[PDB]
């Protein structure tokens, strides 16, 4: 209970403030059949101070 | 009335707090009020006397000390006296109603031939005055001045229907404002400034009332008269025009709203400033010639107070007013 | 076209709003804020939904029957826009205000369900805390509340997100972009306009409605049946 | 019930006469400080007020021509005349309070305009009214 | 209880980035004062100077500065009573129409960016002929044309 994700900023890692884009997985279908992919998407996204 | 009050301290007592009035019909209303109060005082004392007689004369201890016995005469009916006492108030209210009709009809008659007509707009919560027509004597041009603004009033007439079509109220839009008169010479009242309408002395004047929002009322205590301003006065079958035969003396006079309109009903004051007839021509020519100039600048052009001396604007902060200094310093 | 529209805007503004906003939109000390820079969208939202004029200072303004029509609303918005601009209305490709074309990033003629999924997760992230899961509204501190979203059209939703009317935070078009906003509109309208598969929805207020229904009337009917079948002595 | 059946004829005729006088007056008198034209509010009220009093008077008279010389109306009646059963009167009942509460619930329902409150209020209201009307006729407990 | 002298609807300010200065009793008010800095790097000062001096002492904005640094602005007419001088960067100023009825005037602005940061706050100093007015203002980007921009991943 003493820790969280932000504990990584304890002089180890650069940690951005990531906003949630709520992106779903994206479907892809062909002769092999319909399957869902998350290879081209990202739910968390960085943000500039003018947003 | 054509007959003046008793005057003196008796008149002051009978007044009893009315302003003296500054128009002919104000004088008429004041005189009628004074004599009606005389008659009312007669009735009041001549019945309080009978109640006092009951308190002191018709007491039971006196009559029992006098030996009258346990009971009085037990009279119940005196029909002739009852009929006389019934006939008396009939005649009193009848003869009162005659003079009531007289004074009322000379007040309300719309045949006073205005030289000036001012369109007045009431809105939540301030007044907007606009000079509608001015006779050639006072107008800048020699010919009669007509103040209706063509473009802005054309917008008002175009608002009647077809905002892409709703038209619920008898075929017109619910937000119709074609009943409002928009004029090019206007004084606009604000929370930062008390509006002041400038009028001349000794001219028949006309007021044309209307209301953008809920019902208001125009009350000048020095006219001893007030009239309700309604939205769509024609639709309400309400008479939106009233005329004063003249104003008889110059000065600044407060005027208030006398109809419960909403939250800031108390803050809705205006001023009616009556000025020399020769100065009114200067005022109207100044306002017409350089319309960008404010009302205060025109009042300075006359050579009188740029702002309403009768009442100052209320402070608009809801905490600062606690110590009783709720008055804004106009200058 | 706008130059003459601004005149009607001024005429309407002078006759209603000065008492709270001043002749020059500077505001008044405690009676109303300044309107410099709010733009067309804030005026459209406030007037078209009928929130303005506010005739009583309260914990919060109220939606009600609007005091002006559409053209008058756009006229007043044009007049206010002439004093500093601000966020603007979302005009469609032909110039009309966008309605039914904001329902999803990928709108063609019907609500795309992928947009509904993304908008549902977005609404749950941002909007559903003050409103509820399906936008039935919610309560706040000291007499304020978040309204039920069934009343607003799509333009009102967009300008609400854009302007942050009273206590609603602003959601600029670079925090929640147009695709995100349109997916949110799609989710709102889908939840509004879809019947519940499981019968009468009980308002979708959650456990409270279901509780009240059963624990009062459902048990009452069964004790009535018991009284039918049993005895009173 | 003779005197009260017939004393109602004064108010109703006065109201009817005032209604016709007022309709002619407002439709003809073009006085300043007012607008000519018949007003329907007020005239409708006056005629239907005359209607209310006329309904009362005519029903009472139509009834009174049937009844006998009741001792309460006989100016020299004795207390022995009215000996017998006066009638049936409710001793006690909880249902007036119940249906007052039901009407209150319905009124609150239309205040906020929650439709379920209106429906439940109407249901509860007719239930309480029915229980009021069946109070002295509920069947004995069927064994 | 909510309709008292202290009320939630009465204390509110506009939902805008621009700060404001001046009471109802002050002669000249500045509303919506903000430092704009578009993504393309150009910058300026948005504001609206409203004159309400009851003495009718028409003023002329002599200068404006941000942290003491100059901001360019020209063709500023005097502001007589009940008039508004709206100032903004030229690109944003082009988006709205100048009103032919009313006293408003539009004026363009521009300043060289010394390195101001988005999010921060910087002082702004106005000086008119009748005196100086100081007010802190935030730095932010102008508003997008609403509805045109999508979240782009890369
Ligand atoms: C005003 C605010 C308070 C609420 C209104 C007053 C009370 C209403 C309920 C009275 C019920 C009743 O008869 O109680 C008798 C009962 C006493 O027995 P009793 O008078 O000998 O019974 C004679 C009859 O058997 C009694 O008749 P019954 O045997 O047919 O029983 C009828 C009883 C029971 O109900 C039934 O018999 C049917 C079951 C469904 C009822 C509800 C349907 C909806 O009906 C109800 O309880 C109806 C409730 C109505 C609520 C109205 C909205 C408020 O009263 C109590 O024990 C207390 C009553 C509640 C407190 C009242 C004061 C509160 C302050
Ligand atoms: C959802 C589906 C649920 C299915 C499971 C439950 C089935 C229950 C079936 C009904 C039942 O058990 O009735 C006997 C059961 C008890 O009867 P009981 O104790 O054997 O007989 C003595 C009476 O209750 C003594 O009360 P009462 O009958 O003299 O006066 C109350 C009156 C109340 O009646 C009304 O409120 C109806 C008035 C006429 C309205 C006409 C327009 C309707 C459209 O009648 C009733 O309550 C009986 C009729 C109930 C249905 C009326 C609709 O009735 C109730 O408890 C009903 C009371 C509440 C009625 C609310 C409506
Ligand atoms: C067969 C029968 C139908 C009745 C109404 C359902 C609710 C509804 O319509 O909701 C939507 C409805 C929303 O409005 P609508 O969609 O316009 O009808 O809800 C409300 O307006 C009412 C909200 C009620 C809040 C209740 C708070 C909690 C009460 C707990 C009571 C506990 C009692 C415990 C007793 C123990 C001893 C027994
Ligand atoms: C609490 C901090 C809120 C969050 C988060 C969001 N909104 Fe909201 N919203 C809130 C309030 C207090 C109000 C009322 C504003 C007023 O002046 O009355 C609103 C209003 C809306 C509306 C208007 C609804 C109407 O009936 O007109 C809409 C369309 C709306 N809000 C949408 C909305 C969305 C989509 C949000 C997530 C992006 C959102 N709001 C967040 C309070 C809060
Ligand atoms: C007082 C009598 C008012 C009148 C008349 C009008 N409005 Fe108003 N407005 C008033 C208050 C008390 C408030 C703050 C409370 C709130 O609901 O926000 C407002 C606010 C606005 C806003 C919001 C500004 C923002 O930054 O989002 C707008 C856009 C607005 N008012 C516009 C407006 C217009 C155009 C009016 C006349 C047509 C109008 N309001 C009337 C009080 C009063
Ligand atoms: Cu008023
Ligand atoms: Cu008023």
């Amino acid at each position: 209970l003493w820790t969280s994700g932000w504990t990584l900023v304890e002089n180890d890692v650069k940690v951005y403030l990531g906003r949630d884009t709520a992106a779903i997985a994206e479907s892809h279908t062909d002769a092999t059949g319909e399957h869902w992919s998350t290879t081209g998407v990202s739910r968390l996204v960085r943000m500039r101070p003018e947003d | 009335c054509e007959v003046a009050p008793p005057g003196g301290v008796l008149g002051d007592f009978l007044r009893m707090g009315w302003p003296d009035g500054i128009t002919p019909e104000a004088v008429a209303m004041g005189n009628f009020w004074s004599w009606v109060w005389v008659a009312a005082w007669i009735i009041g004392i001549i019945m309080w006397g009978l109640f006092l007689t009951a308190i002191f004369a018709w007491g039971a201890k006196r009559a029992e000390k006098r030996g009258e016995g346990e009971f009085p005469k037990q009279l119940q009916y005196n029909v002739p006296l009852e009929l006389v006492l019934t006939i008396v108030p009939i005649i009193i209210v009848m003869v009162l109603f005659f003079f009531t009709v007289q004074t009322q009809d000379k007040v309300t008659a719309l045949d006073k031939n205005p030289e000036v007509t001012v369109d007045v707009t009431a809105y939540q919560w301030n007044w907007k005055f606009g000079y509608s027509e001015i006779d050639g004597s006072l107008a800048p041009g020699g010919q009669d001045y007509q103040g209706s603004d063509p473009e802005r009033q054309a917008a008002a007439e175009a608002s009647k229907k077809d905002p892409s079509g709703d038209n619920p109220i008898h075929g017109n839009s619910k937000s119709d404002v074609s009943y409002l008169e928009f004029n090019r010479i206007e004084t606009l009242g604000t929370t930062d400034e008390i509006p002041v309408m400038v009028l001349p002395v000794n001219t028949p004047i006309e007021f044309n009332l209307a209301s953008a929002d809920v019902a208001h009322s125009f009350w000048v205590p020095e006219f001893l008269f007030k009239r309700d301003a309604y939205a769509h006065p024609e639709a309400n079958k309400s008479q939106r025009v009233f005329q004063i035969e003249e104003i008889t003396e110059e000065g600044a006079f407060v005027g208030r709203c006398a109809e419960m309109c909403g939250t800031y009903h108390a803050m809705m004051n205006f001023e009616l400033r009556v000025v020399d007839r020769d100065s009114f021509a200067e005022y109207i020519s100044f306002r017409d010639s350089n319309p960008d100039a404010t009302n205060a600048q025109a009042l300075e052009h006359i050579g009188q107070a740029p702002y309403a001396t009768s009442t100052s604007p209320f402070v608009s902060d809801r905490t600062a007013t606690r110590d009783g200094e709720n008055t804004q310093s106009n200058a | 076209d706008d130059q003459a529209l601004i005149s009607e805007g001024k005429d309407l503004y002078d006759v209603a709003c000065i008492t709270c906003h001043g002749v020059n939109l500077q505001g008044v000390e405690d009676r109303g804020p300044s309107l410099v820079g709010v733009g067309e969208g804030a005026v459209y939202f406030q007037v078209h939904s009928g929130r303005m004029p506010i005739l009583r200072n309260e914990a919060q303004a109220e939606r009600k029957a609007p005091r002006y029509t559409e053209a008058q609303t756009l006229a007043i918005a044009a007049y206010v826009a002439a004093n500093g601009g601000g966020p603007g209305l979302v005009y469609n490709e032909d110039g009309t205000l966008a309605m039914e074309e904001l329902r999803g990033e990928n709108y063609d003629g019907q609500i795309t369900s992928a947009d509904v999924a993304r908008g549902g997760d977005l609404f749950r992230l941002n909007c559903a805390s003050c409103h509820n899961f399906t936008g039935r509204g919610g309560a706040l501190s000291s007499g304020k509340y978040a309204p039920n979203l069934d009343a607003a059209n799509e333009q009102e939703i967009y300008q609400a997100m854009l302007t942050g009317p009273q206590n609603m935070p602003k959601f600029s078009d670079r925090q929640l972009s147009a695709d995100e906003k349109k997916d949110i509109i799609a989710f709102i309208k889908s939840t509004k306009e879809t019947p519940s598969p499981g019968g009468y929805s009980l308002g979708s207020l959650g456990p409270v409605a279901e509780g009240l229904f059963m624990w009062v009337f459902g048990i009452l009917v069964l004790v009535a049946a018991a009284m039918w079948i049993g005895s009173r002595s | 019930m003779k005197s009260s059946a017939k004393l109602m004829y004064g108010p109703t005729v006065f109201m009817a006469a005032m209604a016709v006088i007022y309709i002619f007056a407002t439709m003809h008198v073009s006085d300043g400080g007012s607008v000519k034209g018949v007003e329907w509010v007020g005239s409708v009220a006056l005629v239907l007020s005359a209607g209310l009093t006329l309904m009362l008077g005519v029903y009472l008279h139509f009834t009174e021509v049937r009844v006998d010389v009741l001792p309460e109306d006989w100016e020299e009646a004795e207390v022995a005349d009215k000996a017998g059963t006066l009638g049936f009167f409710s001793p006690s009942s909880i249902w007036p309070a119940a249906m007052s509460g039901a009407v209150g619930f319905l009124a609150f329902g239309v205040v906020y305009f929650h439709y379920w409150m209106i429906a439940v209020g109407l249901m509860l209201l007719i239930f309480t009214i029915t229980k009021l009307n069946l109070q002295y006729g509920v069947p004995k407990e069927k064994h | 209880c909510s309709a008292g002298q202290i009320t939630q609807t009465s204390s509110q300010v506009a939902a805008v980035d621009g700060n404001q200065a001046g009471s109802a009793n002050d002669p000249v008010l500045v509303r919506d004062v903000t430092v704009h800095l578009t993504t393309d790097g150009e910058a300026g000062v948005k504001f609206t100077a409203i004159n309400q001096d009851t003495s009718h002492t028409s003023h002329t904005l002599e200068s404006v500065t941000v942290d003491g640094e100059e901001v360019e602005l020209d063709d500023a007419e005097p502001i007589e009573r009940n008039c508004s001088l709206v100032a903004d960067i030229q690109s944003e100023l082009d988006l709205i129409e100048e009103p032919e009825v009313g006293c408003i005037q539009h004026v363009a602005t521009s300043l060289e960016n010394p390195g101001f940061a988005y999010g921060g706050v910087v002082p702004v100093e106005f000086v008119f002929d009748t005196g100086a007015i100081t007010i802190d203002a935030t730095v932010s980007a102008p508003v997008l044309e609403s509805g045109v921009e999508n979240r782009e991943v890369g």
